[PDB]
């Protein structure tokens, strides 16, 4: 009787690799050596028992396995499954499925009809993707062999707006990777940084400013980003604002002339304009480099 | 471009900025455009010469109206054969009072007049009459630069044909001081509360004065404050300066002010006055 | 009037009180004897500190400063040793003695002996989270102690009630980015993103009915000071009060 979805950022380590989901994501990422994280989001189910004995609670999503999740009498327990998030460059998701009573009533939509009619379509189609694989099998604790399932279509409520862009990239605007030369540069050396941006199908709401202003912000990999005047820390050519199109895969550059450092971090944001409160999204792509 | 001076220095500069991926790297008088230059020193120490910058700037106010001139009202080479030619200086007495929208040219809205005087200006056809591909077809192009303002119409495509290349070239001082020495303080932290995970800012200095001083500040802590008393122990090498600290307290107004108003001072052994401090809390 | 001395005391509330005296060279006295020293062809002074001691002023007591000290002698300098006091509860201003022994010097003889002692009071003087309604005090039974390694761990919110309806309330973590000078927008966004996404709280709406265990897992690194998000909520309208307490490095 609740639901929450949380992304993932830490690669993790081998000595803690004994709980099921981290060894699942690590084992899945031993091959396919382009992804590391930020693509293996993690959804938080919370099973609650309204009965009078323990149950054992497996869950299998796709090839995910579980432990012997011993639940108790009236005890809520939280069960953690990892999913690769729904890519909109493997699909399109602009289809309403008609129900099973073809009564031909042919009703209205009655909102901003290009926005909510496909927005709630995005909601219950991502709910269709979550429902259509998630499988549980439960047996009562040493007093039966009652091995049944537990259906979910009376349980998963809707998706709120956090639980759309957490599950579905393509709710927010630009897909961004960050292509770098080396992570292990010495001090006196010059590095081209190369972000690569992908404008989306869901830029169709505006089209007005084809130009859209980004930023590049540099974090210390503790906290507390360096200022524009990055004195004795990092050096660069020109103002970092460096526009992109809402047309195609634009590229951009800087020249991170490093000086007297270690363990930096680079990430962007999207600002649409020059003014304050123009900023509309903050990406989370955080490529770190070290300086020796 | 920053380059060599007029001596036989041959300094191994490697930093530069040519606009190589754009040709139009804009600027709008509120942001930075920081340009950085690595001037690595040659076979000797770096001297005190005068270097020279080379900036090939241009104002925006000639660039933006080329699509308002060579595209909007000079399309056909017969419609711009004689219509422009006998009134080019009349066009340059017309477009010089354009007063374009350089107050909202940050976000969008390039190539718009900002409504200085739009309606009274069309009386110029009366007292002087010329070819109607200019005298009657450019008032529509004056409306086409009044409305129809494109946010970014790829303005580097129609730039290089008419943009003049101004070139300021200022000096560059390499301004500095002259006293080279060194230091190396060593330290070992004494427990206060718990280790807070200390992080380093830096270690370098440059100074020359009369009754000269060299002040230093400690590292940066990112746990709970009033932190561990750093106990320090000197190796004040290669000189004889004057110490002023012993076993400070690392999140406070204490400062290991190793002053130097004294002798044993070599001169000009590097790019400036330098004394590589390099404190070590290990 | 040869070496100006000052004592600075800082009140570390989670430990003892720390007070450090500080010697200096007193420049308005150094140029005095510098004039006669360069009259006798000497560049700087050679005062020798041979017996420096802080004693706890009482009927009779003495202490020992919190690191090591040799018998030193410096020309134009400053030194500062630190000694730990005892953090008083309320209203007892302790006093100290702070004796010293500067030995001056001349041409291998004529060591004019000096001594000084400035006795004064060592009181400069500039984690329970109360409920702020009915003294339902919360304290973690191991606060600020956790070196986890992205493993599970358990804590202990020892709630202390009025023992008058002691079964009332529910904890929760609120994994949601709060909705908030442009880099003042970005620092608040990075703080609110790393708060609401780094740890999970495996017992979410635990509904406590007076210990708790509260197992977390913690999926990103970094020092999480003050551990925000971990709210409780109680029988009245909105007792949405924080814990504001406890911290964990996760590496």
């Amino acid at each position: 009787p609740s639901m929450d979805i949380i992304p993932l950022n830490e690669l993790f380590s081998s000595q803690v690799e004994n709980v099921d989901w981290i060894e699942y994501v690590m084992s899945k990422i031993r091959a396919e050596s382009n992804l590391h994280s930020r693509d293996f989001i993690l959804l938080l189910l919370d099973f609650r028992n309204s009965w009078i004995d323990g149950i054992k609670l497996n869950v299998q999503f796709e090839d995910f396995t579980s432990n012997e999740y011993h639940v108790e009498a009236s005890h809520t327990s939280r069960i953690i499954v990892p999913i690769k998030k729904i890519d909109y460059k493997k699909y399109n998701f602009e289809n309403t499925p008609i129900p099973r009573i073809y009564p031909g009533r042919q009703f209205i939509q009655s909102g901003l009809n290009e926005e909510q009619t496909i927005e709630m379509r995005q909601k219950f189609w991502c709910r269709e993707h979550i429902i259509s694989k998630l499988k549980c099998n439960w047996k009562l604790t040493t007093d039966q062999s009652v091995t049944g399932s537990v259906d979910f279509n009376k349980f998963i409520e809707k998706f709120d707006h956090k639980m759309v862009y957490t599950i579905y990239p393509g709710r927010l605007f630009y897909g961004v990777q960050l292509l770098l030369d080396e992570p292990k540069v010495k001090v006196g050396e010059i590095i081209n940084l190369k972000i690569i941006t992908e404008p989306t199908s869901t830029c169709r709401r505006k089209q007005n400013s084809t130009v859209n202003f980004l930023d590049i912000v540099i974090f210390d990999s503790k906290t507390s980003k360096i200022l524009p005047r990055s004195n004795r820390r990092i050096l660069y050519n020109g103002s970092l604002t460096k526009p992109i199109s809402t047309t195609k895969v634009s590229e951009i550059n800087l020249e991170i002339i490093p000086i007297e450092k270690g363990r930096y971090e680079f990430s962007v944001c999207i600002s649409k304009s020059n003014n304050q409160d123009g900023i509309i999204q903050f990406d989370s792509e955080n490529v770190i480099l070290s300086v020796i | 471009e920053l380059s060599a001076p007029d001596t036989r220095n041959d300094y191994n500069i490697r930093g530069d900025y040519i606009a190589t991926t754009p040709a139009l790297i804009t600027f709008d008088g509120n942001e930075s455009f920081i340009n950085c230059y690595e001037i690595t020193a040659n076979n000797n120490f770096d001297s005190k010469d005068i270097f020279n910058l080379k900036v090939r700037y241009n104002t925006l106010k000639e660039q933006l109206d080329c699509f308002i001139t060579d595209a909007v009202l000079i399309e056909g080479d017969v419609e711009w054969f004689i219509l422009f030619e006998k009134w080019k200086t009349f066009w340059e007495l017309e477009i010089l009072k354009k007063l374009k929208y350089d107050y909202d040219a940050f976000k969008e809205n390039r190539i718009i007049r900002l409504l200085k005087t739009s309606i009274d200006l069309n009386k110029t056809k009366s007292k002087i009459r010329n070819l109607c591909i200019e005298k009657a077809v450019l008032d529509k192009i004056l409306i086409c630069l009044n409305k129809v303002s494109r946010g970014i119409a790829v303005c580097n495509t129609d730039m290089d044909e008419y943009v003049r290349n101004l070139v300021p070239k200022q000096l560059t001082v390499p301004v500095q001081l002259p006293g080279f020495e060194q230091f190396f303080h060593v330290q070992f932290e004494q427990m206060e509360t718990s280790h807070d995970a200390l992080h380093d800012t830096i270690a370098t200095i440059g100074n020359s004065l009369s009754y000269t001083v060299i002040v230093e500040n400690l590292s940066g802590q990112w746990g709970q404050d009033v932190i561990d008393d750093g106990g320090y122990i000197f190796e004040i090498l290669s000189s004889n300066e004057w110490l002023i600290h012993g076993q400070k307290r690392c999140a406070i107004k204490e400062k290991r002010k190793e002053f130097e108003v004294h002798l044993i001072p070599l001169k000009k052994g590097y790019l400036n006055f330098p004394r590589v401090e390099i404190t070590n809390i290990n | 009037l040869l070496n100006m001395r000052l004592r600075n005391i800082s009140l570390k509330s989670e430990h003892c009180i720390l007070s450090s005296l500080d010697f200096q060279t007193s420049k308005a006295s150094e140029q005095l004897t510098k004039k006669f020293i360069y009259p006798q062809e000497h560049n700087s002074f050679l005062k020798l500190n041979f017996q420096e001691i802080s004693y706890k002023l009482i009927d009779g007591t003495s202490q020992i400063e919190l690191d090591p000290i040799c018998p030193l002698k410096v020309p134009l300098t400053a030194f500062s040793y630190d000694s730990i006091s005892a953090t008083f509860k309320l209203v007892l201003l302790p006093k100290s003695t702070q004796p010293h022994r500067v030995k001056i010097t001349l041409a291998y003889e004529l060591e004019l002996h000096p001594n000084l002692k400035l006795p004064v009071r060592t009181s400069w003087e500039t984690s329970l989270v109360n409920s702020k309604l009915s003294n339902v005090k919360f304290k973690f039974i191991n606060s600020n102690i956790k070196v986890i390694k992205g493993e599970k761990f358990t804590m202990r919110l020892q709630i202390i009630n009025s023992s008058s309806s002691p079964l009332d309330l529910v904890v929760y973590y609120n994994n949601t980015i709060n909705p908030i000078t442009l880099e003042n927008q970005y620092q608040l966004h990075n703080k609110y993103r790393k708060i609401a996404e780094g740890i999970i709280l495996l017992s979410n709406d635990y509904k406590i009915p007076y210990f708790a265990d509260l197992r977390f897992i913690g999926i990103m690194s970094g020092y999480y000071g003050t551990l925000s998000g971990l709210k409780v909520l109680d029988l009245n309208t909105n007792e949405l009060i924080e814990v504001g307490n406890g911290a964990s490095v996760l590496i």
